[PDB]
């Protein structure tokens, strides 16, 4: 049961990168595609092979497509360590971007492109014998990642009727952003690709920002210390399609698991420890301690208050040394001393899931290497505040239609705008439904 | 230079907070909207607590905690006290009440036949949280009338015993409130405001009608319309704390403190201590303080009995100055330093 | 607080633990982005008519 | 990411070939054209500016226009006149006489056409064009109105590109004729409509600035373009060096023009200078924002700021830089419009302009603007309602229609700046 991977512009492209070189790491798969470690010769279906195709010579091949519409970011992944793990096929770019403008990236530029994506993605699917679907790693404030990834995922779901398809989106934060009109690429792209995607991990950049500061003590935290970050978390989040398992063994289970509504369809990570390599000695946090640490804002990949929201359902996965004895005390302790309000229609439960295979660090990077490590999905309206910052964000410039005249000047009409909006309103007004009393 | 902005015009609390700020010559006020604030003196309803604290280079700082409302509507405090395990259902200090809705009807209706032929005193109270200034307040013995004016209402009612044996203000034989300030800082720190406020009643307490609302009803606002006697033993009908300690030494033999502020203190210490794991700010990307205002009832057994929590409470006018430069010291300038404390620390 | 559903297998386990009950076709996007694009010729129409001006 | 430069008239062709002296050697380009660097962030985006020619040569994609040849002549002569490609010398013989409708209608219109083939001879051999950017005076006749009509035909013949200006605005405290407010109104008009950014360089502050900050009794127009070079070395840096923006021309014009008319930048530098202890990055931002070193003579306590783009020069904490310039806005949070959240945007470049050890360089897109323009308006007007110097315009054709167009055009530019001045929430 083979998953596609599909990054697209550069925040979907270097975290890709980030998470593919992690998934080497994990795997036993050097740079050059050798495994010594897999026995099966050209071929298989083991775990791993959900996200890895093998050549005749023994090479392990990323099920994985990069797209942007300039070069500069993918080419560093054709020149770069990784280079040899690829074919070029693979990695699809155009001579300009999209300017950071969504109706550019969507309908300019995506027109001329989007077939060109297609095959490339047809081909790999070809190769799949039962493909559950697709990943699909992205920015919200960039052209490319707002604009060509709705496009590209409208067509997906004319293509792939059944598939299931899984989002990582990046949520825009000034700390680190490129663009001032970053809220408006962010509502049309999550307005258009709404009906269209199953599962959506949001990760607010402002987030992992302030984790890389806190607790890496990295002053002013690159794209790349961001990135190794995100990907510990991703890695977390499809460790069960990519190894032994029973929770979360096909992209389907994420869905069935953790979104009672389709609309509602974007759980808050929440993950621990993150702990400094530069620390030479460190205090190893028990079940205990990391389990109460996902209920802790300052670990959130969205900054909220899930004490004020309600929850739909949760997740718990861990990595390394954990049995579940330590998980049911520690889960025991948590409630007598914690806001957990499910909804009333839901189940008071946790979903658990243990490998016990240890997380994976990059070699002379920022993240500790630690014992036991978890990471929460939890769908709580709270994450509904990220959409009230960014509609206000929105609201603020449309007002005076700031900016607007460059998106019409793309084809795309000031109406899209507002129907926009109004679905994030409606969005909005679902959150409140599901969450809130009288 | 800090910079603040202001959402509610219509604080008279913090009206005189962001003039004393704006006096310190450190402070700025910026329009309501502009979001490069230190501080939000924030509205009353839908404060927006999802937009603080993501201002990158701004240590951000609301005088609202998010979730006390729990505390100071009458509805959410009664289920809060009946179903906080820190809180008895059996808590001493807190009137039987039931939550009725236009529900605990029959519930309430139980333990008033079970009082009925115990031959015990059977006078309860109905309130609306929903309910302004007096307005939609019903005493009565009979249950009847009281769901029935309830039912004639749109919103949440309680159904609370009235104390039939309060403590009495001689002469006079009036009945009163008392009202303290207590003020929460974004460490949790509980400060007592060592000024509280007796509003009392001009006119005689009469068990025999409790159709007169007048000696029934402490509310300023109430005596000061009905009340023909306003102001005659007391400026305003609002009598403080050296005189009524004088007052308690001299008729009773006792003392403010003994008698009456351990329960005050205990009671606000276990409410506020309650809801702390719920509202705290300690590792939140903003952080809050709020004022409070605790209304209490001391029967003649100089028992103190809670009878609601304001989350925005006006203050006695001789006290404005006072309370409110305390608030900039501890709740303000705590948080945003400047270039013999009024305040009760409710250790915990 | 019940444990369920629990499995095991040499790399790791799962189970629940519970402590309470209780689209738009291709031609259409065709048609979009036609529509966008055509908007865009009639834009740079107009231009040219008035730059020939 | 190739840009085609154009530099036309003699103030055009004066600052044009001061920037390529400036920014050839911040590339370590010799005269020759020869790579002579030490530092491989020096290439990796040359092409931007620089087409490769036989021998690792690196030649300028610039083109030289006038309609009289002494200051091309004297570009040639210059130090770096050896660098540029002789077939993209385009002038004429008759000049311009200070006259709008001479460089824009008659004159000029015959020596269009040639500067146009050179253009499309670089244009062509483009990987992917970005834009244009020209420098020019608004003053004179050949910059201003042949100016304006190169960038009128190469908005017909690549409509799709984006069209940048380095535009130099007239005072009467560096004047060369009395009809420079008719000139410069006449061009305000034409770039209101054909460009998607300018970069306002008034001599008006340039002198000042040489006078008051510099301590120049006299300055020259040397002096002047020394302050013209360091302004258009700083806001080309992102577009010269590798950083984390991927900045270009488009992604500019997008993020600081919220509304297409208004795209007239005031640019500003840090630290003015004509000392060896270089700036703390508080004295950079503090001196970055001052109207003292703007290069536009307006006030910006005067208006409020659209969008502004900051980028600092050098080795120094970007912790700090991020401090500082969260501080300015925040300390200053009146004059940035709220309905614009995010409105600063800062970058950072490792490699310092050449003589100092940290430097900062600023744009401003500010409503403040419009004082530059009313001052034009105003002089226009002195004039006008009196056709005074009128002639000199209808006996080349031109009807007072046009003027009073151009007029309108200019001060409904000042009435939604002031419109954009007074909005909030
Ligand atoms: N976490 C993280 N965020 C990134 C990264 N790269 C870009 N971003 C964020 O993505 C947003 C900008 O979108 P981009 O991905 O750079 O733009 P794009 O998708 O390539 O589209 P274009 O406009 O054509 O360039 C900003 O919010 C950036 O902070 C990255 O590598 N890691
Ligand atoms: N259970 C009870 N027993 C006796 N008296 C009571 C009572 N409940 C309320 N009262 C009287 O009614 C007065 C006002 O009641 P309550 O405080 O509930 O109304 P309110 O909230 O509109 C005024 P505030 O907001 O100032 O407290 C009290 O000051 C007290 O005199
Ligand atoms: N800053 C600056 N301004 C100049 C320079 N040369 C001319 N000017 C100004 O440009 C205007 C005259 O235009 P000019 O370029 O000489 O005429 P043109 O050749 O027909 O374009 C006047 O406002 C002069 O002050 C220069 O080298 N630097
Ligand atoms: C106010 O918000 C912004 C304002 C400007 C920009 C600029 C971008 C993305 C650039 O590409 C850019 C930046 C620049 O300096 C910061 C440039 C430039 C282009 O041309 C030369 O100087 C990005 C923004 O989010
Ligand atoms: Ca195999
Ligand atoms: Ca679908
Ligand atoms: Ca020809
Ligand atoms: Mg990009
Ligand atoms: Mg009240
Ligand atoms: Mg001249």
């Amino acid at each position: 049961r083979e998953c596609i991977s599909i990054h697209v512009g550069q925040a979907g492209v270097q975290i890709g990168n980030a998470c593919w070189e992690l998934y080497c790491l994990e795997h036993g798969i050097q740079p050059d595609g050798q495994m010594p470690s897999d026995k099966t010769i050209g071929g298989g279906d083991d775990s791993f092979n959900t996200f890895f195709s093998e050549t005749g010579a023994g090479k392990h091949v990323p099920r994985a497509v990069f797209v942007d519409l300039e070069p500069t970011v993918i080419d560093e992944v054709r020149t770069g360590t990784y280079r040899q793990l690829f074919h070029p096929e693979q990695l699809i770019t155009g001579k300009e971007d999209a300017a950071n403008n969504y109706a550019r990236g969507h309908y300019t530029i995506g027109k001329e492109i989007i077939d060109l994506v297609l095959d490339r993605i047809r081909k790999l699917a070809d190769q799949c014998t039962g493909l559950q679907g697709f990943l699909v790693f992205h920015s919200f404030g960039g052209g490319t990642g707002s604009g060509f990834t709705s496009l590209l995922m409208e067509r997906l779901s004319v293509d792939y009727g059944k598939k299931s398809k899984l989002e990582f989106s990046i949520y825009p934060a000034p700390q680190v952003s490129t663009a001032v009109v970053e809220p408006y690429n962010s509502i049309l792209t999550t307005h258009t690709t709404l009906e269209h995607s199953d599962c959506a991990f949001m990760v607010d950049n402002e987030a992992i920002y302030d984790i890389c500061r806190r607790n890496l003590d990295i002053e002013r935290p690159t794209y790349t210390n961001l990135n190794r970050l995100i990907s510990q978390i991703v890695s977390s989040i499809t460790a069960s399609l990519r190894f032994d398992g029973a929770l979360n063994v096909d992209l389907t289970e994420f869905q069935t698991n953790l979104v009672p509504y389709p609309r509602i369809h974007f759980p808050l990570a929440t993950y621990a420890p993150v702990i400094s390599a530069e620390k030479a000695y460190h205090e190893q946090l028990s079940v205990a301690e990391i389990t109460n640490a996902c209920f802790e804002p300052a670990n959130q990949m969205v900054k909220c208050d899930p004490r004020h929201g309600k929850y739909m359902a949760c997740c718990l996965l861990y990595r390394g040394d954990v049995v579940p004895k330590d998980v049911n005390a520690a889960i025991a302790t948590i409630k007598t001393k914690r806001s957990i309000q499910f909804v009333d229609w839901c189940p008071t439960g946790f979903k658990v899931g243990i490998n016990y295979q240890p997380p994976t660090v990059v070699p002379g990077g920022d993240l500790a290497k630690v014992q036991r490590a978890v990471c929460m999905l939890s769908n709580t309206t709270a994450i509904a505040e990220a959409w009230a910052r960014l509609d206000h964000k929105f609201d603020l410039m449309y007002a005076k239609r700031a900016f607007v005249h460059w998106y019409v000047g793309e084809g795309m009409e000031e109406g899209e705008f507002s129907e926009a909006r109004e679905d994030m309103a409606a969005l909005e007004k679902d959150y409140e439904e599901v969450g809130v009393d009288s | 230079m800090y910079t603040f902005v202001v959402r509610d015009e219509n604080s008279s609390v913090y009206a005189e907070v962001s003039r004393l700020l704006l006096a310190t010559g450190q402070w700025k006020r910026l329009r309501k909207d502009n979001p490069r604030f230190n501080l939000m003196l924030g509205e009353r309803n839908r404060l927006p607590f999802g937009r603080l604290g993501h201002e990158p280079g701004l240590v951000q700082l609301v005088n609202y905690y998010r979730g006390a409302d729990k505390l100071c509507r009458k509805a959410s405090l009664v289920k809060l006290i009946k179903t906080s395990p820190e809180l008895s259902e059996s808590c001493t200090w807190f009137p039987e009440s039931y939550v009725i809705y236009p529900d605990e009807r029959e519930v309430f209706l139980a333990a008033y036949n079970r009082r009925r032929e115990g031959r015990e005193g059977n006078v309860w109270i109905a309130k609306s949280s929903a309910g302004a200034k007096g307005e939609g307040i019903l005493i009565s013995s009979e249950a009847s009338e009281l769901l029935d004016f309830i039912d004639e209402q749109g919103q949440v009612h309680v159904i609370q015993k009235y104390l039939e044996k309060p403590l009495l203000l001689e002469p006079g034989h009036r009945k009163f409130d008392i009202r303290s300030w207590v003020l929460v800082d974004h460490l949790y720190n509980i400060y007592l405001y060592r000024e509280g406020v007796l509003r009392t009643s001009s006119e005689p307490y009469n068990s025999a009608n409790f159709q007169d609302k007048t000696c029934h009803l402490t509310n300023h606002c109430i005596q000061k319309e009905y009340s023909k006697n306003y102001g005659r033993y007391e400026e305003g009908n609002e009598m403080f704390f050296e005189e009524f300690n004088q007052y308690l030494m001299d008729a009773l033999n006792t003392t403010l403190e003994n008698s009456i502020l351990l329960q005050i203190k205990h009671i606000i210490r276990s409410c506020l201590m309650c809801i702390e794991p719920a509202i705290s700010t300690k590792h939140l990307h903003y952080q809050s303080f709020q004022l409070f205002g605790f209304d209490f009832m001391v029967d003649e057994e100089l028992k103190v009995w809670l009878i609601e929590v304001n989350g925005a409470p006006a203050c006695a006018q001789k006290l404005y100055a006072e309370l409110c430069q305390g608030i900039v010291d501890v709740a303000i300038s705590s948080v945003f330093p400047l270039a013999t404390s009024i305040f009760i620390k409710l250790h915990h | 607080m019940e444990v369920i559903e629990l499995n095991k297998c040499t790399s790791g386990q799962s189970f629940e633990v519970i402590l309470k009950p209780p689209d738009p076709s291709l031609e259409e996007i065709q048609k979009k982005l036609e529509a966008a694009e055509e908007r865009r010729k009639y834009q740079e129409a107009e231009l040219l008519k008035h730059l020939a001006e | 990411r190739e840009i085609v430069h154009i530099q036309a008239g003699q103030c055009g062709n004066q600052i044009g070939a001061k920037f390529w002296e400036v920014i050839s050697d911040e590339h370590g380009i010799d005269p020759t054209g020869s790579y002579h660097g030490d530092s491989d962030l020096q290439l990796e985006r040359i092409n931007v500016y620089y087409n490769e020619a036989t021998g690792n040569k690196y030649v300028p994609r610039a083109i030289l226009v006038d309609l009289e040849p002494g200051t091309m002549d004297s570009v040639r002569s210059g130090p770096f006149g050896q660098i540029f490609r002789p077939d993209n010398f385009v002038f004429g013989q008759s000049g311009a006489g200070n006259n709008w409708a001479k460089g824009h209608y008659t004159e000029g219109a015959e020596l269009v056409d040639s500067v146009l083939d050179v253009v499309r001879k670089e244009s062509e051999s483009c990987d992917c064009l970005q834009g244009f950017q020209l420098t020019h005076s608004l003053g004179g006749g050949t910059g201003s109105g042949m100016g304006t009509l190169l960038i009128s035909k190469i908005r017909e013949e690549y409509p799709d590109r984006i069209m940048n200006t380095f535009s130099v605005m007239p005072s009467p405290k560096v004047s060369d004729t009395v009809v420079e407010p008719y000139n410069a109104t006449l061009s305000v008009h034409q770039l209101v409509e054909n460009t998607d950014e300018t970069y306002c360089i008034d001599n008006e502050a340039l002198y000042d600035i040489c006078f008051r900050t510099l301590k120049l009794t006299t300055p020259t127009y040397g002096d002047l373009n020394h302050l013209v070079s360091a302004t258009m070395s700083g806001v080309t840096t992102c577009l010269r060096f590798p950083g984390q923006l991927n900045a270009d021309l488009r992604k500019l014009a997008v993020n600081m023009v919220p509304f297409p008319r208004l795209h007239f930048f005031m640019p500003g530098f840090a630290p003015l200078t004509s000392q060896y202890r270089a700036l703390t990055v508080p004295e950079l931002t503090q001196q970055m924002f001052d109207s003292k070193n703007m290069m536009a003579a307006c006030d910006p306590r005067h208006g409020r700021y659209l969008t502004v783009a900051a980028i600092f020069r050098g080795r120094m904490s970007m912790k700090e830089v991020d401090e500082q310039m969260l501080n300015v806005q925040n300390k200053n949070s009146s004059y940035f419009v709220e309905w614009i959240p995010n409105n600063v945007k800062t970058a950072v470049c490792d490699i310092p302009p050449r003589g100092l050890k940290m430097s900062a360089t600023f744009i401003g897109n500010s409503t403040a603007i419009q004082e530059l323009f009313k001052r034009i308006s105003e002089q226009f007007t002195a004039m006008f309602r009196r056709k005074a110097f009128l002639h000199w315009y209808t006996g080349e054709g031109m009807d007072e229609m046009e003027f009073t167009e151009a007029e309108s055009n200019m001060n409904d530019l000042v009435s939604e700046y002031q419109q954009y001045q007074d909005a909030t929430a």
